[PDB]
């Protein structure tokens, strides 16, 4: 404790500052020159961030409280001369002379008045005098004033200029780290009116720095991972023009302004498609911006590139629609055949070879329904790229043997065989078509739409499945003919043929299991804020289901075609439109929870989550709205995959404690679809916790629910070491978990991961985290999986080709115009970085290094090295163009 | 007392904290059985405690492990010891194929009838299991700038034949499997080791030079046996030694009662390195600070082929290392380092990082966000004078 | 209680009855507290009077100057040399309950009770009365430092670590001291025990004529002797004689009384015993 | 327990407020939904049903075994107390996370299956080497050090206490610290002082104890030392007296000296060779400083070399005042008689003085203090240095 003798600051600034009645009066040099000399001594000595207890900042205030208390809070004759060296050293050490209630009266000391500007003497500062003061303003005072009456006198005018200097001031001491701290000021300042702050912050950033656009930019998107309902709406459209005005990246326009297409209104990114047609700069970044526009997050954008520029800068359109899709063909065309793919691996039905030597002899498993899974040994494995000439003779005999829905099934696996095909997919179907069969014809033809899906080249706009539908007096001629064209034309929202199949629902002909999948199929073309098909459906709903609703074939298929396409929207109006037309009773009100959160896919609304559990938790009303709470928990399944890790940990904490530990029918029947929709890559946490409720099937229930969860627990990153789990559960499931209902199921899930050994992308995630269909096609399976004989008759149409919106797998590709390059890549882990510093490592697993077609994987954000020039997009996406250049290598 | 550094300073802090504690209070409120002397929490073994543990009970017996000696003619007729129990003439169970039961094998056999059930992985002790790195630190080749000749020479040896076993066949040559590194300390050898191990694409094996000296005779050699065994097993694996001076530096015999055991061990490394049926696909990287007092047997080529050294940067290696250790840190846009390196005529990359991190300590003590450029000026000044009147120098 | 026998089943190994211990081995080998009642040893007596008799009678002095009263003591000299019994008496001079600790090697191997042989000993010291404890070369012979460290711990240096575990407490001696006398003083961990724990050592100079005379009576004390003898002449017949050796002198004289065919320990016996004992002392 | 990994803002960003408010509302929702379980159907079929069922499934006579190897998922190889090694499968009941080789286990009688695991003991090494508690006086015991205290503080204390400067720039702190100067300076004082006022573990090490009659353990002691210090907790390692054990290769001889060269070698590579230790504080004490190995001297290993000067008449008046604070003092004495006379006397010498008073006055059993007590005491220490 070395004090006393050297407390000059605690003496001269403790005497002259003390006697203002003696200093301000009767001593002009005493009030003026000693206070000014205490303003350069305190501004230069007690005014910078240096420690807790400065020579003055803590020491001149210990008795400097009353010392400051009467030097100039009370003279009542203040002039335009005694405001520079009078509020001169009393004003700076204010925040620690007073106490925590300084936020209400934080305007009398340094918010009172500075001599000219905050930087006139707060340029030699970090945050003590003026910076943290200004933050203390915009925290509380500008909010309470800016709630209702902003423009009063001085809490807005001086604030207007102060915000411009504080904004660049976060980058001013050093344009480096608290750059992102500035959005703590622009966001906390006028939370709702963020565009009022980002309106000046946008151009101030436009003049801020060319190199300083991307990190505070990614901090804007950082604060746009989720915000207040009016802030995710606002700061996202704020987020767009930064790479448009100051920076010029503009290849994250098409996909990362799909960030800002739907959350604002209907037409914003169609005017941003016009933005594409206005930003007609060099065609490599243009070409790859438009690459995603067909089969990477959306399609049907091929009626806007046929203007006068149709030479190459508008001839990129059809290249996107089917030609670059044809390079998706060549992907396995010349890459997977060369690397790792013969047409028929056939090692799933053969990898189950050693099991016969455990327990003695075999040949006891002779269940015919297992042959249903026998079709998927060919169906899944050829799922996109691969054919079979008499390699399908098992479906040749079993197709001509029994199991009519097995004829539809085996006929349906052919489209999975020839997927992403336009050349001969119909030529394959034609031979196996002329057999006088409804399941075979309606299955292969329905598979044809699977074949031309995302193509948009002429395959059958009205040729194949329209002619299939025009003979529909009956079975899956009437039933499955409408499914394949909606599947094929889901990515391309053509309204005409959907109007052709609107009379499918408007017919009112007996469509027991045909009408629900009708609204599902035409909904595949265009449902979701469905203007016409929601109409034609729930007209027939108020006609028939108003008077009969027993099974989920009626009730469980219509509301899906109320609000299931536009699950990327968040406006919540179509819940009002479609919902209010069916506001009758509880059973017809099972749809009430459908479109409510079907406009709530992923975002920040934990208050919507508490209204997602607290209303209907258990309630035990003796089996009346148990399905209502089952579906309400079903809507707990979304808003957990893309709140960006926010909903995941709390969903695993909640589900791991409530349902499986102490739960009800809701948990013992359906509670695993949260994992059948939540994760798609697989990790040891759920990968072990699920079989803790899976190996123990709890068959007292309709055990094919835990067996249903068996299937979609194989939903993880394609191949894994989980063959131990699935294989062992197939051995214990040989006798137990009878093959009469599970023999197709166990190998069904066994083979799903290992189908073409790649190609699982329906996660509603692209690039790093945005959205993209993945729900119209995936979801109807998990909704179609309740428990029982919907795996028997009605199910075989959906269960086979329910979800087919998988967009390949990987990104290792060159596409330099000749397409010969093999540029040195370097596989790693997903980029975990948001903000730590400037020299911050993008990934960690730098060990692996590849050059050509490889493995994307779920958590991977590979960049590469050597600067062979990745100028096309620099934001990934698996068909980079590689504009080559020697940028000082 | 304090101030509000960012607007709602405690307003997020205690709000986070009390719900964090409420996470606990949920758990103790619901009732959690903790500290049951080494078990699992009941939430996940309640639905695993069923007969799907008897599936591990009855289908899998005790399976006592034993060791194989030899076989016989026309039939297995296997001769096996248990470990210390007794030696028997036993036979395999029908669950196995009479192919992968070769001699010197650890195999699981029934306790009742003494029939072989399972082939096992051979034995490998923890003392060497722990020196296998099993991980690759993130050390990029760019971080080792300033030794362009050295990294090239090493690249020609440990990298090019492996990743491109084509040129050496098209010309008909053999790569020099034996590399030694040396030079003054604090220079870029370790860094080179970690970086090569980064892109190692191989079973890289650390070796600490003093780990071999032991209390009993020959046991250290017994280490070396397991070393070259795991090497020959793991195809295309790398070995690193470090300060091998402890091993076999000389053959002091004027008064032959000094060091002999690690001399014998060094001889074992001699034989199991080269001589009598060479190893095949293995690469050896060494490094020492005094490569002057070593037994010339290691100095013979074939074993220690290349002698790469790391020197002291004249003026420009220190510049580039200013670009290496000064890059991964926060500074103003007013950089310049030639002025710096012209001020430090003799300093290593390690001292370069010392000046870069010492740069931050001023703003760190002076309550600043980042190391401003001028603050870095102050840093190099205090390290110019500090290194000028340094304690040892 | 830990370290106790129990009746066990053979089928389920269920406890039947907690069988009683034999005897607490330290409690059956409980060190003697006999009645604490030396030509050659008088100068060091003062040194132990100041290293013991001072802080005991004078808490308030080293409290007044605030200095740790010396409790740990060390002496050094030829073998035995009254190191034992001088401590035995200094423990009594202030009524401070001598606590012998032979513990030479018989307690060093005892692994089970080696974690308590110090504990309940010191509890004895603080329970009986003001009590002085004495140590000797035993620890110096058993373990010194980490030499027998990582390679087995030797079961002894650890118990020493419990010793320092207790000395690193709060006593200020109060009136209690602990003496120690050992050869091989350059091996132990006295570096740690210097500050506060233990303190100086005092030397042994050789004995003298009247010294070995009074020794001669005190060690011819439990015998059957004769008058008509200048015993002073006898102690004067051994110029270069140590202490304990005088005890063997008395034993030799008793031997000569044995060969004299009588129980009278006469002057013949000592006059020859000086010659024989010294004759055995004739090698260097 | 690992409820949310994100700490990326490192500020009061509204991002973080949204994060912790969301996580808050989620936790409240879980606590309430589970709260409505004991409301509609408060039941207790999950405490002694599963516990009792498995307590009876597993066995009594809980034979203690030893882990040998880990294979796949459920079967591992174990070793009985005598050597009988069994290829036994484990249950999903023991913590699979705390299951590593060289660990005691619980086994069955018939199948000998792994039932449970026994928690490990506290190794004797920590008890031997670690100064268990705050041993000695706090910062009221300094005679004088301010730049020393600054260097060691911002090198260790300021980093751990306020780790909000190093992660602003991403700059890591200096690693090694050499405390050197003339003997009797107070190196032990400052080491035991920071050990007193500290929050992480502390270790004290002597160098003379690194010589075995067994051959070549040495670096065994080193490696196990740093192993325990690292594995244990945030570790503050302190090694005093490395000067008489690690100086340099003076003649490159053999026979014990070569052994010490190997040992300090292992303290070098083990000091910092590979995969940087992390949370491994290292502090080294030396008397001399020139006869040290510069390979250890270079950066990476030690970044702060602190000199220990000897004050002359300014802090000595507080050193005599501290060593005379807890003692009587007659009015016949004046500390300036001896403080105002010499200008290099070590604090160890002031200690021998203020203790020599306690020897002199109470050897004679006189009253509190006399000036000749400090006279004869100071002269006595004068012969303590001079002789
Ligand atoms: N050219 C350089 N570039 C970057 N860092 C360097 C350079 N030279 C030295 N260093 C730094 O100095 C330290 C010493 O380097 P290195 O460990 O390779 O020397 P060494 O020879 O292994 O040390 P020793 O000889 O003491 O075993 C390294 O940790 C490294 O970060
Ligand atoms: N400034 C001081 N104030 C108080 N005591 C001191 C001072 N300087 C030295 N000493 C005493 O001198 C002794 C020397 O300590 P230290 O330098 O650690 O020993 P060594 O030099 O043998 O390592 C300390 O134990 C302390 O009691
Ligand atoms: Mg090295």
């Amino acid at each position: 404790m070395e004090e006393g003798g050297r407390d000059k600051a605690p003496v001269q600034p403790q005497q002259s500052p003390a006697a203002a009645p003696g200093g301000t009066d009767e001593k002009p040099s005493g009030k003026e020159r000693r206070d000014a000399g205490d303003k350069d001594k305190e501004q230069e000595l007690s005014e910078e961030d240096k420690q807790l207890q400065d020579e003055l900042e803590m020491l001149v205030e210990r008795l400097g409280e009353k010392d400051t208390s009467l030097y100039r809070p009370a003279l009542e004759e203040l002039r335009r001369q005694i405001r520079s060296s009078t509020t001169s050293m009393t004003s700076v050490p204010k925040p620690l002379k007073f106490l925590r209630p300084h936020y209400g009266k934080l305007k009398e000391i340094y918010e009172n008045m500075a001599p000219g500007e905050n930087k006139r003497f707060a340029a030699d500062i970090i945050s003590v005098l003026a910076m943290t003061m200004s933050g203390e303003r915009e925290c509380l005072k500008y909010r309470l004033v800016g709630s209702q009456e902003e423009l009063a006198s001085w809490g807005h005018e001086y604030v207007r200029h102060l915000a411009g200097e504080v904004a660049k001031e976060w980058q001013e001491l050093d344009d480096a780290e608290k750059v992102q701290r500035e959005p703590l000021l622009t966001l906390v300042k006028e939370i709702v009116p963020y565009n009022m702050a980002h309106n000046a912050e946008h151009e101030a950033c436009d003049l801020l720095m060319e190199i300083e656009q991307v990190d505070m930019l990614e901090k804007d998107i950082d604060e746009n991972a989720y915000a207040k309902v009016c802030l995710y709406l606002t700061s996202c459209v704020n987020y767009v023009p930064e790479p448009e005005n100051s920076a010029l990246l503009r290849c994250a326009l098409g996909v990362f302004r799909k960030f800002s297409r739907f959350p604002e209104a209907l037409r914003l990114a169609l005017m941003l498609n016009d933005m594409e047609l206005v930003e007609d700069i060099f065609t490599s970044c243009k070409d790859v911006v438009v690459q995603k526009q067909m089969a990477f997050m959306l399609g049907r954008h091929g009626v806007f590139l046929e203007l006068s520029e149709d030479v190459e800068e508008y001839e990129d359109l059809t290249e996107i629609m089917s030609n670059v899709q044809l390079n998706s063909n060549f992907l396995a065309l010349a890459r997977e055949l060369d690397i790792m793919e013969p047409k028929v691996p056939d090692d799933i039905y053969k990898t189950h070879l050693e099991n016969n030597r455990f327990g003695g002899s075999g040949s006891q498993v002779d269940s015919a329904r297992m042959n249903l899974a026998s079709s998927f040994v060919n169906g899944f494995v050829n799922a996109a790229f691969g054919q079979d000439k008499l390699l399908t003779d098992d479906g040749n005999k079993w197709l001509y043997k029994n199991k009519d829905h097995g004829m539809l099934s085996a006929a349906a696996s052919l489209g999975m065989i020839l997927l992403w095909d336009v050349d001969g997919g119909l030529t394959q179907i034609d031979k196996y078509l002329y057999s006088s069969e409804d399941y075979i014809k309606s299955g292969a033809l329905l598979a044809c739409g699977i074949v031309n899906s995302g193509v948009r080249n002429e395959c059958d706009p009205a040729l194949a499945l329209l002619s299939d539908y025009v003979l529909h007096n009956s079975n899956t001629m009437r039933l499955g003919s409408i499914f394949g064209l909606g599947l094929a034309y889901a990515g391309s929202n053509r309204e005409d043929v959907l109007t052709l199949l609107l009379p499918v629902m408007g017919d009112s002909k007996s469509s027991m299991e045909v009408a629900g999948v009708t609204a599902l199929a035409c909904g595949m073309i265009a449902v979701g804020s469905c203007n016409g098909d929601v109409t034609s459906t729930i007209l027939q709903t108020i006609m028939e289901k108003s008077e009969t609703e027993l099974k989920d074939t009626y009730a469980r298929w219509l509301p899906l075609g109320l609000g299931l396409n536009h699950l990327g929207k968040g406006e919540a109006i179509e819940a009002i439109l479609a919902a209010l037309e069916v506001v009758s009773e509880p059973f017809r009100s099972f749809a009430n929870t459908l479109v409510d959160v079907c406009a709530y896919a992923g975002s920040g609304n934990v208050l919507k989550v508490q209204q997602l559990l607290h209303i209907c938790s258990e309630h035990f009303d003796s089996k009346e709205k148990e399905e209502d709470k089952d579906k309400k928990e079903k809507k707990d399944k979304d808003k957990k995959e893309a709140p960006a890790d926010m909903g995941a940990h709390q969903g695993v904490a909640v589900l791991g404690i409530a349902l499986i530990a102490m739960g009800e029918e809701i948990g013992a029947e359906m509670a695993l679809r949260t994992f059948g929709h939540l994760l798609r890559y697989g990790e040891p946490t759920l990968r072990r916790a699920v079989p803790l409720a899976l190996a123990l099937i709890s068959v007292s229930n309709p055990r094919l629910n835990i067996l249903d969860t068996l299937s979609k627990f194989s939903h993880d990153a394609d191949p894994e070491v989980s063959y131990n789990s699935i294989f062992a559960m197939g051995m214990v499931g040989s006798g137990t978990n009878n093959a009469r209902l599970a023999a197709m199921l166990r190998q069904l899930a066994q083979y799903h991961a290992k189908d073409p050994n790649n190609l699982f992308m329906v996660r509603l995630a692209q690039g790093l985290t945005h959205l993209g269909k993945g729900t119209l096609t995936l979801c109807p399976y998990h909704s179609d999986r309740q428990l029982m004989s919907q795996v028997a008759v009605a199910g075989l149409l959906t269960v086979l080709v329910s979800f087919l919106d998988v967009r390949n797998i990987i990104l290792g590709k060159s596409h330099y115009v000749l397409y010969g390059l093999v540029a040195a890549m370097q596989p790693r882990m997903l980029v975990t970085f948001d903000e730590e510093l400037r020299p911050l490592p993008v990934s960690v697993r730098v060990g692996q290094a590849v050059d050509v077609v490889g493995q994307a994987g779920k958590p991977k954000t590979i960049t590469g090295f050597q600067t062979h020039t990745t100028p096309v997009l620099l934001a990934h996406g698996e068909r980079a163009e590689l504009a080559t250049e020697e940028f000082l290598p | 007392k304090t101030y509000g550094q960012s607007t709602y300073s405690r307003q997020i802090k205690q709000v986070e904290d009390d719900i964090q504690q409420l996470l606990k209070k949920i758990n103790e409120l619901t009732g959690i059985k903790e500290s049951d002397t080494g078990l699992a929490p009941p939430a996940l073994w309640d639905l695993a405690a069923d007969k799907q543990t008897l599936q591990s009970e009855q289908p899998l017996q005790v399976a006592r492990c034993t060791k194989i000696i030899n076989a016989d003619s026309e039939d297995p007729k296997y001769i096996i010891n248990v470990k210390q129990f007794a030696k028997f003439v036993v036979d395999l169970s029908d669950q196995v194929a009479p192919t992968d039961i070769e001699e010197g094998m650890r195999v699981g056999v029934d306790r009742n009838k003494y029939q072989i059930h399972i082939p096992l992985p051979p034995k490998i002790d923890p003392t060497v299991t722990m020196m296998q790195v099993e991980e690759k630190p993130d050390v990029t080749y760019s971080d080792v700038g300033g030794c362009k000749e050295q990294i090239e020479k090493l690249r020609e040896v440990v990298e090019t034949p492996l990743l491109h076993p084509e040129r050496f066949v098209n010309l008909g040559i053999e790569p020099p499997k034996g590399v030694l590194l040396f030079g003054p300390p604090g220079t870029g050898k370790t860094l080179c080791a970690r970086a090569v191990a980064n892109r190692t694409d191989a079973c890289f094996i650390r070796v600490i030079g003093s780990e071999l000296v032991q209390k009993y005779v020959g046991e250290g050699a017994r280490m070396v046996r397991e070393l070259f065994e795991m090497a020959r097993t793991k195809k295309a694996c790398l070995i690193f030694f470090d300060e091998i001076d402890a091993i076999g530096g000389a053959r002091f015999d004027d008064g032959a009662g000094g060091d002999n055991e690690v001399q014998r061990t060094m001889l074992e490394l001699i034989n199991q390195l080269d001589g009598f049926d060479p190893r095949g696909n293995i690469k050896v990287l060494m490094a020492t600070n005094r490569p002057d007092t070593l037994d010339p047997a290691l100095m013979r080529p074939g074993r220690l082929d290349r002698k790469i050294e790391f020197s002291l940067p004249d003026l420009e290696g220190r510049t580039h290392i200013f670009k290496i250790h000064a890059r991964s840190m926060s500074v103003e846009r007013d950089i310049r380092f030639e002025l710096l390196a012209r001020l430090c005529p003799n300093s290593t990359g390690a001292e370069i990082r010392s000046v870069c991190t010492e740069a931050g300590m001023f703003a760190i003590r002076a309550r600043r966000k980042i190391a401003t450029e001028k603050d870095f000026l102050e840093a190099v000044n205090k390290v110019i004078k500090s290194y000028a009147k340094f304690s040892a120098t | 209680t830990p370290n106790c026998r129990v009746a066990l089943r053979n089928d389920s190994y269920t406890l039947h009855k907690i069988l009683p211990n034999k005897v607490d081995p330290l409690v059956s080998l409980m060190m003697v507290e006999k009645v604490p009642d030396i030509g050659g040893l008088d100068k060091q007596i003062k040194e132990i009077k100041e290293v013991i008799e001072l802080p005991v009678k004078h808490p308030e002095l080293f409290e007044a100057l605030g200095i740790a009263q010396p409790k740990g003591v060390l002496l050094y000299g030829p073998p035995g040399t009254g190191k034992t019994l001088l401590a035995r008496a200094v423990a009594h001079h202030t009524d401070c309950t001598f606590i012998r600790v032979s513990g030479s090697e018989l307690v060093q191997k005892f692994i089970g009770e080696g974690a308590r042989m110090v504990r309940e000993l010191f509890v004895m010291a603080r329970e009986h009365a003001p009590s002085i404890i004495f140590m000797d070369e035993i620890d110096s012979i058993g373990s010194s430092r980490l030499e027998g460290g990582s390679g087995g711990d030797s079961e002894v240096q650890r118990t020493m670590l419990e010793l320092l575990n207790q000395l690193d407490g709060f006593e200020a001696t109060k009136n209690i001291k602990v003496i120690m006398a050992t050869n091989r003083i350059d091996i132990l961990d006295s570096a740690l025990l210097r500050p506060g724990r233990i303190d100086r050592k005092i030397e042994f100079p050789p004995p003298n004529e009247e010294a070995r005379l009074d020794i001669l009576k005190i060690h011819s004390r439990k015998m059957n002797l004769t008058r008509g003898i200048n015993l002073r002449k006898i102690a004067e017949l051994m110029p270069g004689a140590s202490g304990a050796e005088v005890k063997g002198v008395c034993t030799e004289a008793g031997m000569y009384a044995l060969r004299e065919r009588r129980v009278h320990v006469t002057q013949e016996d000592f006059e020859m015993a000086v010659a024989k004992v010294m004759q055995k002392d004739s090698e260097k | 327990a690992s409820k949310l990994p994100l700490v990326t803002p490192h500020t009061q960003c509204r991002l973080k407020l949204l994060k912790l408010e969301r996580i808050k509302d989620y936790l409240l929702m879980e606590e309430e939904f589970i709260r409505n379980q004991e409301q509609m159907k408060p039941l207790e079929e999950k405490q002694e049903e599963e516990r009792s069922k498995v307590d009876d499934l597993r066995g009594t006579p809980m034979s203690v075994g030893t882990l040998e190897e880990i294979i796949d998922d459920n079967h591992a190889i174990v070793s009985t107390s005598v050597g009988s090694e069994h290829y036994v499968s484990i249950l999903s009941f023991v913590d699979k996370d705390l299951l590593e080789p060289g660990c005691s286990v619980l086994l069955n009688h018939k199948v000998h299956a792994v039932i449970g695991v026994l928690m490990d003991d506290t190794d004797p090494l920590v008890t031997v080497m670690k100064v268990e508690k705050a041993p000695q006086e706090t910062y009221a015991d300094i005679g004088g050090l301010d730049n020393q205290i600054q260097e060691i503080k911002e090198s260790v204390e300021l980093p751990l206490t306020h780790p909000e400067y190093y992660e602003e720039m991403g700059i890591k702190p200096p690693k090694g610290v050499i405390l050197y100067g003339p003997p009797g300076t107070g190196k032990t004082l400052l080491a035991k002082a920071v050990a007193n006022q500290t929050s992480a573990t502390f270790l004290r090490v002597v160098g003379s104890e690194l010589i075995q009659k067994y051959l070549g353990d040495g670096p065994k002691l080193v490696r196990e030392l740093f192993r325990v210090a690292e594995e244990h907790a945030p570790s503050i390692v302190f090694i005093d007296e490395i000067d008489a054990i690690g100086t340099k290769r003076y003649d490159s001889n053999s026979g014990g000296e070569r052994e010490i060269q190997r040992t300090m070698l292992e303290l070098l590579n083990q000091l910092d060779g590979f995969d940087s230790r992390g949370d491994v504080k290292v502090i080294m004490a030396t008397n001399r400083i020139e006869t040290l190995d510069p390979a250890l001297i270079r950066p990476g290993r030690i970044d702060r070399k602190i000199e220990f000067p000897l004050p002359d008449e300014k802090t000595k008046k507080r050193i005599f005042q501290i060593h005379t604070s807890r003692m009587t003092l007659a009015d016949d004495v004046t500390l300036d008689d001896l403080i105002m006379a010499k200008d290099d006397l070590s604090g160890a010498d002031i200690k021998a003085i203020c203790t020599e008073a306690g020897l002199m006055a109470l050897r004679e059993r006189r009253m509190k203090v006399t000036n000749e007590d400090f006279k004869k005491s100071k002269e006595n220490v004068l012969y303590k240095k001079q002789e």
